[PDB]
DNA sequence: GGTGGTGTGGTTGG
């Protein structure tokens, strides 16, 4: 996250960490949507340019996180993956147009203080808070910023990263990059004119965009980071996949694959 | 608590607001 | 240290 500030405790409950178990490194954002499923971003788990082909048994799944790098003893809650799933039409070729995938865990987790889960919207909630404007929050324990020197220890933050942004028009979206945005995504982020920053960067993918309902006060995630081209230039957004326009797919694996 | 989905156990179920989501509030009206 | 840098802890023991 660029230009963001440290999430307070228990702020964002439903954050997900994705995990890689050798090397051991952070690979990844995700959201915990019931006790035993977690959404991503299909990118982190699949992207054959970058070599990356996890199976279940590659990933640990980290829940409860506030901190980075330190095991956070009787606080985070660590599962392993029965199984994932990626959306059978992810196109990771040309604009990953549906990046998207759903990871059932072993066993139910245990809520807390610390940990539970967000609430995926229906129709008339996607309608009524997926309009331009309107600011969401995103959240991750990605880089700083974009970075120049290959790798730095300097791009990295110690806790959680959270910022708030608006959604941008379609035309703006559209007209921003050369590469071919679908209903599948959405972007956000403050126009040069507008004085504020921030994004998402490189680690953040799969974590989630979120909204409060003024209607019944509860969390709902409309998206995933997804893709952006460098992180917080001006004139570029983040782009997000659109959470319930993908939502049958999310039912139907949750449905049949289901306990 | 059942189907409390979205609702923090440090913020919304507390009735305390959490440093920035009046931000996202405003952006409704505005 | 242990799946950081300091606590009669912390978002948590000894
Ligand atoms: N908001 C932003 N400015 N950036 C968000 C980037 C999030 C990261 N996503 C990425 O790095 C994705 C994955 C492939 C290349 N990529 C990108 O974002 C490439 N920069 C642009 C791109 C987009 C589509 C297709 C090819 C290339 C995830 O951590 C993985
Ligand atoms: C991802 O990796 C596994 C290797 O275990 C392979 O079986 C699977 O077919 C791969 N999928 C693609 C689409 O390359
Ligand atoms: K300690
Ligand atoms: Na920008």
């Amino acid at each position: 996250i660029v230009e963001g500030s440290d999430a307070e405790i228990g702020m964002s409950p439903w954050q997900v960490m994705l995990f890689r178990k050798s090397p051991q490194e952070l690979l990844c954002g995700a959201s915990l949507i019931s006790d035993r499923w977690v959404l991503t971003a299909a990118h982190c788990l699949l992207y054959p340019p970058w070599d990356k082909n996890f199976t279940e048994n590659d990933l640990l799944v980290r829940i409860g996180k506030h901190s980075r790098t330190r095991y956070e003893r009787n606080i985070e809650k660590i599962s392993m993956l029965e199984k994932i799933y990626i959306h059978p039409r992810y196109n990771w070729r040309e604009n990953l147009d549906r990046d998207i995938a759903l990871m059932k865990l072993k066993k139910p987790v245990a809520f807390s203080d610390y940990i539970h889960p967000v609430c995926l919207p229906d129709r008339e909630t996607a309608a009524s808070l997926l309009q331009a404007g309107y600011k969401g929050r995103v959240t991750g324990w990605g880089n700083l910023k974009e970075t120049w020197t290959a790798n730095v220890g300097k791009g990295q933050p110690s806790v959680l990263q959270v910022v708030n942004l608006p959604i941008v028009e379609r035309p703006v979206c559209k007209d921003s990059t050369r590469i071919r945005i679908t209903d599948n995504m959405f972007c956000a982020g403050y126009k040069p004119d507008e004085g504020k920053r921030g994004d998402a960067c490189e680690g953040d993918s799969g974590g989630p965009f979120v909204m409060k309902s003024p209607f019944n006060n509860r969390w709902y995630q409309m998206g995933i980071v997804s893709w952006g081209e460098g992180c917080d230039r001006d004139g570029k957004y983040g782009f997000y996949t659109h959470v319930f326009r993908l939502k049958k797919w999310i039912q139907k694996v949750i449905d049949q694959f289901g306990e | 608590g059942e189907a409390d989905c979205g609702l923090r156990p440090l913020f919304e179920k507390k009735s305390l607001e959490d440093k920035t989501e009046r931000e996202l509030l405003e952006s409704y009206i505005d």
